[PDB]
């Protein structure tokens, strides 16, 4: 996935332009759109050198 | 040279049986006392958790 260029992290089947109209307040789904779109930008990976040392 | 040799010889076949029993008894528990130990090492998740929690999310 690195290779490609994909993101690192997991990004969830989700297809916000349903989640928009579903939810009457913006405020939850723009939350929800914050967490999922930092957590997609980062890379959830720790060195397992140091670790395993 | 006579009396306490025919003795000696009459007491070897039992004195060998019995200590052959007593070093199969030595490797039996010795066999015995082993057994797998497996460990536990904390899951990954919660570290993967704490990670996500740092970032503030």
């Amino acid at each position: 996935r690195e290779e490609e260029g994909l993101p690192g992290g997991p990004v969830p089947r989700i297809n916000w332009p349903q989640e928009y109209s579903s939810f009457i307040d913006r405020e939850p789904v723009v939350a929800k759109r914050i967490r999922y779109d930092t957590l997609a930008s980062t890379t959830l990976e720790r060195d397992e050198k140091q670790i395993e040392s | 040279d006579i009396m306490v040799p025919s003795f000696v010889y009459n007491k070897l076949p039992v004195i060998h049986f019995l200590q052959e029993k007593r070093a199969e008894q030595k490797l039996r528990r010795v066999l015995d006392e082993t057994y797998t130990e497996w460990t536990e090492e904390l899951d990954q998740a919660h570290v993967t958790d704490a990670i996500t929690r740092s970032l503030n999310i």
